[PDB]
């Protein structure tokens, strides 16, 4: 705020507070004569300097140098994507973080206001390009409770079967991407095989593995393909294995809970102030859930 | 080691030379010559002189002086005033 | 007088809320809280205040159920708005929003009223 | 007793809590240490058994009279300096807090202790440069125990280095000789003393002689020493100089069985050298420290030309001197710590700056201490007198006997130069008591109500309170009578001095 | 949640004279940065040449 | 023993090396047989530091703090202590129960700086910024 | 053995030299830090082995098990030594030089073409190094898992002719095969199962844990050989 | 064949599904490369924004030759679904040579395997030697 | 003082690493199990129907 004579944007002089005597010293000598008589001369001589760079006010003007600013850029495994996170580093402790996006904004939002309510909905598929069916399904909401309409009794169930299976989807992206970054290489390869059963039923529904525009204003594009049912079930007896092998690496591991335990802690108070929803609003005490 | 060592005189030579690269009006500078009005300098040319000033005697001009500072002689004041070296690294100094 | 009194504890038990510790003295803090609020409300806002009216209304209920229930169960089974550390809480915010709106006058006059064209939408005024 | 008692209080300091008060009392524990550690010496060690010398673990060691009267003074003058962190020095809270801030104090002293006294003892080649290590990195850590101090980090990198190579050319010294000899027993090397190179020996001295701040590498030790705090600057300018000179004489006293000409030429010519640096230098000086850093130098080239003579006078003049410079060293260093309640307080020109760690650091700063303490202004001037040399004080008898071993050897130019010294260092020693009391008589009626003990409260307007404790203004009491009334058992004392024999027998 | 670097708090200023100010207060940090925009994007052309862009921006 | 035989593997070695950097400095095809976009000395948008994509400060030659480095120097007197462990290995038969019992009075002394280092929590890294919860008070009249 | 190893780091740090690239230059810290951690405890395990042989010759102390493998009397030194062996490869879960997705490519994000080959084959040549050397200290390096087998497959070949020893070299060989190939097995057993530890972690670990019991352990074991009459010697 | 980790947008989904088991590109020796000195391919799965083409550049730069570069998506071939956006480049070929365009919307992890097929057919194909000695 | 493990039992458990070789064993079931991936392109995942391709 504001540039000082002791504080601007290339130097400052620090000048801590006093922890000692104001000590009065006059009258300069030596054996030989004055400080006064030696002071032209004084400067060669380091025993005559009258200031001690110990004290607390001691002017010292020191350049502003930045910390170590890393770069945590699109082309990085780390971020999910494209996100330019830049950190003020000292050492590798983070002492400001800087995220910057739009990377990949495309303006959803203004391209959605020169399109029809149906021509509007694959947009929403590619904005969480893993949940899409929840993504169509709040939109769909929207305009259904505009429209004053109201969707069948099977359309709702067919709504909420896909929409649990897009967040089992969702939470093996997630989840397992999270444990990779970690270290837990092994638990992505296990899950991404149950995506790829899963995926199989968007496809089955819809012809799309994952951009499936099938929830839209009114119910969903198209009915269940018979066996649908079926094969759902028979991926359903088996999948409670998989998510127990995939606790057997990570629930117990000491390794897993010392990158964990303690690490990104939100208090419920900052949670709400911040917006955090979900299992972030959930981790912190709150039991909220919109469902 | 770090002290200032400039001078009145050596502060004025050079603040006149700096001042004398620019369309001023008059090339006499002296203390009392004020940016203003002998040397004819408006907003802009004024802070494009003290900032060149800066650049020579390695020093920041503050707001508040900047903003009401009016003759020459006030800026070899500030700079006699609040010049300071900058501190060298550990190997310079003990080696 | 200084009644320096503690809101939110720094340690202590948890409460099951993160970053929410249990308060050493729970009953007593309310009292002087709805006490306090109380007062300022009948020195600084006017009586035909709605806020006011309010605020008057539930706080004396607070206060009659801290000031007759030992159990920090009951008390909070009954006034229904969250764990004790948190009556805590919303009594120093209550207490602050008081003289926030003294400040406001917001019992007074619409200060700044909207443009004829201002609330319509698409041709219909709302 | 020092090596089982230094690991217990390494640990205990560990333990408990991080406090001021604690710290004093583990310095307290520190001094019944060396205390125990004195009289345990005392019990077993005497004069008359080690009159022959006794080798010790396996002749790595070699203790004999002049050896053991050495490391009695040592540990006596270690007590003095531990009364200073073990109590109160101006008794208040902003200015000797300084001293019980560092824990590691009391530790870092005792490692050293061990080091200073086994110094003189070494009998081989490899126990001598484990020592002197041992000595020096000690003295490293307590020049550095501040370390939140710019000076005090800046002084200990500068010893280090300087020091440093002083330690790679005593190494270099004693390879050498183990390379001509193959021995490295000193008693062995002693039976080829007419054989190997006596100036390798030389080489040997030479490392000594910067550890001791030795013309021509006089400039580190003055620097360090006006560095340093004047806590830290009252050991590192004495304790090294009671070991290193020991081992100096015991190693002149080999070298002067084969009676090289030309390397006492060479030791001649440093002590020249030291003797015009230390007199001239501090002419021109503002900073108490650093005068006394040359009057240190000047007093190490006094008592090196009886360590070059090495005669029987010269035992009787080294060890009188250096238990009386001692005596006089602390002394004035403690009046020096005190006397600081009595700086004006601001309430400016030449921007003077004065930190905690130093709060007396120029000459100037001792005015009107004839007003302010009377008593304590007398007992710096005697201790100022003695380094003068005016009889019958400490320090004449010092000079006195130091002149009789140079002349007897004939050292006649050295002689008449440490007399020509000393008058010309009495100008900037007469300085020190022109500040003290030349101005009594103008300032008398005069008011100072800004001094920094007048900042100390009062206990109830009643209360006779003294302005001064009761441990460091009795040691300076006693040490100040000692230096006056020496007159009184001068005969007795040298007597004493007849007895230390270094294998001389008869 | 800190700030970055260089952050300003915004504020809406009622006062003409009070806004001249920070126009000039502004002007100078430009013209100070100038040759650090120079090493930091390795321009082309000297600082002298940046400042006179930057003037000429300002009149307008 | 007779080394000849390791010698001749050393250089080998050695040679060895060199042969890895002068095939690749011989196989890989000239830039004008491929997209001929020149030396790479003049290609500075492909020599320069890699960022994530972004160009950021050049620090380079910037002050690097680091929080173990008591632990660091802390390595040079601990490694000293295992060294100097090297001539009882060889020789512990020989020095019988007098050498068992100086090594481990050696090791004894040693000790007493782990223990200083447990006590003072000098092993635990270092950080600038701390956290510390502050109790929210009302100061009621 | 133990003096070659150590060269190596200082190629690891060579490539952060004033680098200009911020990801070369955290790699170097880590690499740094990581040594302090396992090379106090990767030593003194080997010079517990020694000790325990009375020798540092590496052939004396293969020899010396061939009537018990160091596995059984020292189980905590193995885990031990490979996990130091882990920390000294720069191999998961203490792989926080080159990790992914915290530097990108550690040291190596600016090397392309021969120098990473290089830094390549030397990283993977160390991971068989250190697997053979797992097998030597504490499974008997090439000796026979079954005496009675090695001499009934030997007997099949006359000693006076050259094919007795072609095949006697493919067994001693072989046993040596089969043991490093298990914990090269391992090498990579672990990286499929452990996610990755951080370097601050990992000094903490070595520091507080494993130096204080290879520290007891080097007492414990003369304390046994000396009350048994057991002090060993070389022959 | 060692492609660089560039995932931008939901392309990048289908291009981890190769290296899911059911696909398993490393069992044709496809390894992901994080830094560009490392990868000779540059897969741009996703959107290329006007913020992101500088990157983008930058990037492809920094692969040491020889390099190929895969367009996959509507996104990066022509623009697809946000062709007529403010922000948004129509298609990374007017940033960087593309060897390969791969259709749809995502294109199935069968579709990029194609792709990269496509790419080795031609990669066979390439005379980098024999042009030398014949053409030049 | 309330915990129901004995420190000899939570000892032996952190130092002999309990739940590292637990999840060291459950990856080694894995390595005797059928893989999932499919030889593409001589072999081709489901399609349905409703499938989107070429137009
Ligand atoms: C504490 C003072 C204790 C004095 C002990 C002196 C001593 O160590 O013994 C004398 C020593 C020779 O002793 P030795 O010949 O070996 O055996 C016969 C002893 N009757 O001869 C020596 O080597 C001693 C040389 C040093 C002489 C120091 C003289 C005393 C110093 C002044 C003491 C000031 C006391 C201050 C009190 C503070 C507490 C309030
Ligand atoms: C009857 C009672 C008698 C009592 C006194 C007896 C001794 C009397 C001594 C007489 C000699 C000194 C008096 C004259 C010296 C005057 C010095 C002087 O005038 O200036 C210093 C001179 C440089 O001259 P400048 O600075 O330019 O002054 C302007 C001259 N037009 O600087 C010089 O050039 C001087 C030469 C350089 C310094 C030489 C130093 C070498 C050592 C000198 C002897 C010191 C011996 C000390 C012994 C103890 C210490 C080892
Ligand atoms: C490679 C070489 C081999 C290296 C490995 C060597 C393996 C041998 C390991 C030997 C050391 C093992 C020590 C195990 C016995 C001591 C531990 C113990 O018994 O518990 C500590 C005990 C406290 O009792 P507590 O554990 O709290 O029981 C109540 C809990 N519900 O405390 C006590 O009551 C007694 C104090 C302990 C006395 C024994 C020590
Ligand atoms: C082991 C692997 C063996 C297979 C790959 C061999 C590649 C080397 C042959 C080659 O490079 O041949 C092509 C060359 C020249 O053509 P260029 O591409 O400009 O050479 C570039 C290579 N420099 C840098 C050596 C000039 O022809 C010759 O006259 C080769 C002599
Ligand atoms: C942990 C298990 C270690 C292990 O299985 O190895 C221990 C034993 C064998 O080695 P041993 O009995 O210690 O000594 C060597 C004994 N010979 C002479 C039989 C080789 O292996 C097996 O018999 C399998
Ligand atoms: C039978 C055998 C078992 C005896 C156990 C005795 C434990 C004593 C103890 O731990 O003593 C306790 C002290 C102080 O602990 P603190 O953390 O400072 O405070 C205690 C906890 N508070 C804060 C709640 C009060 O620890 C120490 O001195 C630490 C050093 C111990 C040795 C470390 C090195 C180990 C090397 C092993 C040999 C190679
Ligand atoms: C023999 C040398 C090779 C194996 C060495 C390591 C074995 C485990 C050591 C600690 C065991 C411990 O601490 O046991 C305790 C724990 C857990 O049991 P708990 O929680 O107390 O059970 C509760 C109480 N019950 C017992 C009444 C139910 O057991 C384990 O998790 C055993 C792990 C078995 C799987 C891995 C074995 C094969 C490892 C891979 C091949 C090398
Ligand atoms: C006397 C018998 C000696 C036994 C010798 C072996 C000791 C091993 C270390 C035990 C201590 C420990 O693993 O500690 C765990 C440490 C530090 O954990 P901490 O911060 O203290 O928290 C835990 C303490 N709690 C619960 C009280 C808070 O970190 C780790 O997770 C290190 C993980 C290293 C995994 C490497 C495995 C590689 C595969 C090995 C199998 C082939
Ligand atoms: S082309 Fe389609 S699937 Fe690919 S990034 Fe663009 S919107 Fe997503």
């Amino acid at each position: 705020a504001a540039q000082t004579k002791d504080n601007n944007d290339f130097y400052d002089v620090k000048t801590k507070k006093n922890d000692f005597f104001p000590v009065q010293v006059d009258g300069i000598e030596s054996s030989l004569g004055k400080y006064e008589e030696f002071a032209k001369d004084a400067h060669e001589w380091e025993s005559w300097n009258l200031q001690n760079e110990d004290h607390p006010e001691y002017p010292v003007k020191r350049t502003k140098i930045r910390h170590f600013t890393l770069n945590f850029g699109p082309q990085h495994p780390a971020a999910h994507g494209v996100l330019r996170l830049i950190l003020e580093l000292h050492g590798e402790e983070i002492l400001r973080s800087d995220p910057h996006v739009g990377l990949l904004h495309r303006g959803t939002e203004k391209l959605i206001e020169s399109k029809t309510y149906m021509q509007a909905l694959p947009y929403f598929d590619r904005l969480d390009y893993v949940s899409m069916m929840t993504n169509e399904q709040v939109f769909s909401l929207a305009v259904e409770k505009l429209l004053n309409l109201e969707v069948p009794e099977r359309g709702q169930y067919i709504r909420t079967l896909f929409g649990e299976i897009t967040r089992v989807l969702n939470h093996l992206m997630s989840v397992l991407s999270h444990a990779m970054d970690v270290g837990a290489l092994t638990p992505f390869l296990w899950g991404f095989e149950e995506r790829e059963k899963l995926m199989e039923f968007y496809e089955r529904v819809s012809g799309a593995r994952l951009h499936s525009a099938y929830v839209r204003p009114g119910g969903v594009s198209q009915d269940l393909p018979a066996g649908l049912l079926d094969d759902i079930y028979m991926w359903a007896t088996q999948f409670g294995d998989r998510l127990d092998e995939t606790e057997e690496l990570l629930t117990d591991s000491r390794i897993w809970k010392q990158r964990t335990i303690g690490i990104g802690e939100v208090t419920a108070e900052d949670a709400l102030n911040y917006g955090l929803s979900g299992v972030m609003l959930r981790g912190s005490g709150v039991p909220f859930d919109i469902r | 080691q770090s002290a200032s060592t400039l001078t009145k005189e050596d502060v004025l030579t050079r603040s006149v030379s700096v001042l004398r690269g620019f369309e001023v009006k008059t090339k006499d500078i002296d203390l009392q010559t004020t940016f203003v009005q002998d040397l004819g300098m408006d907003s802009l040319d004024l802070n494009d002189a003290l900032v060149a000033l800066e650049e020579e005697f390695d020093v920041v001009f503050d707001d508040k002086t900047a903003n009401e500072i009016k003759t020459v002689g006030e800026v070899v004041d500030f700079v006699l005033a609040n010049y300071l070296p900058t501190e060298q690294s550990i190997n310079h100094t003990i080696r | 007088q200084a009644q320096e009194i503690l809101i939110k504890a720094n340690k202590g038990n948890p409460t099951g809320l993160t970053g929410l510790f249990q308060h050493p003295s729970p009953r007593p803090t309310l009292i002087t809280l709805y006490k306090a609020t109380l007062k300022n409300l009948e020195e600084k806002i006017p009586k035909e205040s709605v806020y006011r009216t309010a605020v008057e209304a539930f706080t004396k209920e607070r206060l009659s159920i801290v000031e007759n229930n030992e159990i920090i169960e009951d008390i909070e089974k009954k006034i229904g708005s969250g764990l004790v550390e948190e009556l805590i809480v919303q009594a120093n915010e209550e207490y602050d929003l008081i003289d926030k709106m003294a400040e406001w006058k917001a019992w007074e006059e619409l200060e700044e009223k909207p443009l004829d064209d201002q609330w319509t939408y698409f041709g219909k005024k709302l | 007793m020092l090596f089982t008692s230094l690991l217990l209080i390494i640990v205990y300091g560990s333990l408990v809590n991080k406090s001021h008060l604690l710290t004093k009392l583990i310095n307290r524990l520190g001094l019944i240490i060396i205390i125990y550690t004195l009289l345990i010496h005392l019990n077993i060690n005497t004069l008359e058994n080690l009159s022959i010398g006794i080798n010790m673990f396996n002749n790595l060691l070699l203790i004999n009279s002049f050896n053991n009267t050495i490391i009695e003074l040592i540990l006596i003058i270690c007590i003095l300096y531990v009364l200073l962190i073990s109590f109160n020095i101006t008794g208040l809270s902003i200015i000797d807090n300084l001293n019980y801030s560092k824990r590691t104090f009391i530790v870092i002293v005792l490692f050293n202790i061990i080091g200073l006294t086994l110094l003189p003892l070494v009998n081989d080649i490899m126990i001598l440069f484990i020592i002197i290590e041992l000595q020096s990195y000690s003295l490293y850590l307590l020049t550095a125990i501040f370390n939140e101090s710019h000076n005090s980090t800046k002084s200990a990198l500068y010893y280090f280095i300087v020091g440093s190579i002083a330690s790679f050319i005593i190494l270099d010294a004693t390879v050498s000789i183990y390379d001509d000899l193959g021995l490295t027993n000193i008693q062995y090397i002693l039976m080829y003393i007419d054989k190997l190179e006596i100036f390798d020996l030389l080489c040997l001295l030479f490392g000594l002689f910067i550890k001791i701040g030795l013309a021509p590498f006089y400039s580190y030790s003055i620097t360090i020493y006006s560095l340093s705090p004047t806590i830290i600057t009252n050991y590192i300018s004495l304790m090294p100089k009671l070991s290193i000179l020991t081992l100096i004489y015991i190693i002149m006293h080999y070298i002067n069985i084969v009676n090289n000409t030309d390397l006492n030429y060479v030791i001649s010519f440093l002590i020249l050298i030291s003797m015009f640096i230390g007199s001239f230098g501090g002419l021109n000086v503002i900073r108490i420290k650093t005068l006394l850093a040359y009057s240190s130098l000047l007093n190490v080239s006094y008592m090196l030309l009886a360590i070059l003579s090495n005669s029987n006078e010269s035992i009787i003049a080294y060890i009188y001197y250096i238990i009386q410079y001692s005596l006089t060293h602390i002394n004035i260093f403690s009046i020096i710590l005190v006397i600081s309640i009595y700086l004006p307080i601001m309430n400016n020109m030449l921007n003077v700056m004065i930190t905690k760690y130093s709060p007396i650091e120029y000459i100037n700063q001792l005015k009107n201490l004839f007003i302010n303490n009377i008593f304590i202004a007398i007992a710096l001037c005697i201790s100022i007198f003695s380094l003068i040399g005016i009889p019958p004080l400490t320090g004449f008898y010092g000079k006195y006997l130091v002149l009789i071993s140079g002349l007897n050897n004939g050292y006649v130019l050295l002689s008449i130069v440490l007399i020509i010294a000393s008058s010309i260092s009495t100008v900037y020693y007469a300085t020190i008591l022109k500040v003290l009391s030349f101005d009594t008589l103008s300032f008398k009626d005069i008011i100072s109500n800004n001094l920094i003990i007048n900042t100390s409260p009062e206990n109830n307007n009643n209360e006779i309170k003294p302005e001064i404790s009761n441990v460091i203004s009795y040691v300076i009491s006693s040490l100040t009578l000692i230096i006056l009334l020496i007159i009184i058992q001068y005969e007795n004392i040298v007597k004493g001095a007849y007895l230390v024999l270094l294998y001389n027998w008869v | 949640t800190n700030p970055t670097a260089f952050a300003q708090t915004t504020r809406y200023v009622k006062d003409s004279t009070e806004m001249r100010t920070l126009v000039l207060n502004l002007y100078r940090r430009y013209l100070r940065h100038s040759r650090g925009f120079v090493n930091n994007y390795n321009l082309d052309i000297p600082a002298s040449q940046v400042r006179t862009k930057i003037r000429q921006e300002f009149e307008r | 023993m007779l080394q000849d035989l390791f010698n001749n593997y050393v250089i080998l070695v050695g040679i060895l090396g060199l042969i890895f950097l002068g095939v690749n400095y011989f196989i890989v095809e000239s830039p004008r047989m491929d997209e001929n976009n020149g030396n790479i000395s003049d290609y500075i948008e492909k020599s320069g530091p890699f960022e994530c994509g972004f160009s950021s400060f050049e620090q380079s030659h910037n002050p690097i703090p680091i929080a173990f480095i008591l632990v660091a120097l802390l390595f040079l007197p601990f490694d000293l202590e295992v060294s100097s462990m090297l001539p009882y290995i060889v020789s512990i038969y020989s020095v019988g129960i007098y050498g068992l019992i100086i090594f481990i009075l050696f090791l004894l002394i040693l000790i007493v700086g782990f223990i200083y280092e447990f006590n003072t929590k000098s092993l635990s890294i270092t950080t600038i910024l701390h956290k510390k919860n502050k109790a929210l008070v009302k100061n009621l009249y | 053995l133990l003096a070659s190893g150590s060269i190596g780091v200082f190629g690891t740090v060579i490539v952060g030299w004033m680098s200009n690239s911020k990801y070369t230059v955290l790699a170097t810290v880590r690499t740094t830090a990581q040594l302090i951690s396992y090379e106090l405890v990767l030593t003194t395990v080997v010079f517990i082995i020694a000790l325990i042989v009375s020798s540092l010759n590496i052939n004396v102390i293969i020899e010396s098990q061939y009537n018990i493998w160091y596995i059984i009397p020292f189980f905590p030194l193995c885990l031990i030594f490979f996990i130091s062996a882990l920390a000294e490869t720069a191999r998961p879960p203490f792989d926080n030089v080159e990790a992914e997705s915290e530097l990108v490519s550690g040291h190596m994000t600016e090397l392309s073409a021969s120098p990473f080959v290089i830094f390549f084959l030397s990283e993977y040549c160390s991971m068989v190094l250190m697997s053979t050397l797992t097998a030597i200290f504490f499974f008997g390096g090439y000796l026979p898992f079954s005496n009675t087998i090695h001499h009934l497959i030997l007997n099949l070949f006359d000693q006076h002719s050259i094919y007795y020893f072609i095949i006697e070299g493919i067994l001693l060989s072989g046993y040596l095969a089969i043991k490093a190939n298990f914990f090269m097995f391992s090498f990579v057993w672990i990286r499929a199962a452990a996610p990755r530890l951080r370097y601050d972690l990992l000094i903490l670990f070595c520091w507080y844990v494993l130096l204080p019991i290879v520290f007891a352990i080097v007492v414990f074991a003369p304390g046994i050989l000396y009350c048994f009459d057991a002090l060993p010697v070389i022959i | 064949f060692w492609p660089m980790t560039f995932g931008l947008a939901c392309c990048a989904v289908e291009m981890m599904h190769v290296s899911a088991p059911r696909y398993d590109q490393d069992r044709l020796g496809i390894i992901f490369r994080a830094s560009p000195r490392q990868s000779d391919i540059m897969i741009v799965a996703g959107t290329v924004t006007n913020k992101m083409a500088p990157a983008l550049r930058q990037v492809y730069d920094q692969m040491p030759y020889p390099r190929w570069v895969i367009s996959m998506g509507s996104c990066a071939n022509g623009g697809g679904y946000y062709h007529y956006s403010y922000s948004v480049v129509r298609g990374v070929d007017r940033i960087v040579p593309v060897d390969i365009y791969v259709p749809g919307c995502p294109p199935t992890s069968e579709a990029l395997m194609y792709g990269v097929f496509q790419l080795q057919k031609k990669m066979m194909d390439g005379q980098t030697h024999r042009m030398w000695y014949r053409s030049y | 003082e309330e915990s129901s493990e004995s420190a000899l039992s939570k000892a032996t458990k952190w130092y002999l690493l309990s739940e590292i070789f637990r999840g060291l064993y459950i990856t080694l079931e894995m390595y005797f199990r059928a893989p999932y991936t499919i030889y593409y392109p001589f072999e081709k995942g489901p399609v349905s129907p409703r499938f989107r391709g070429e137009h």
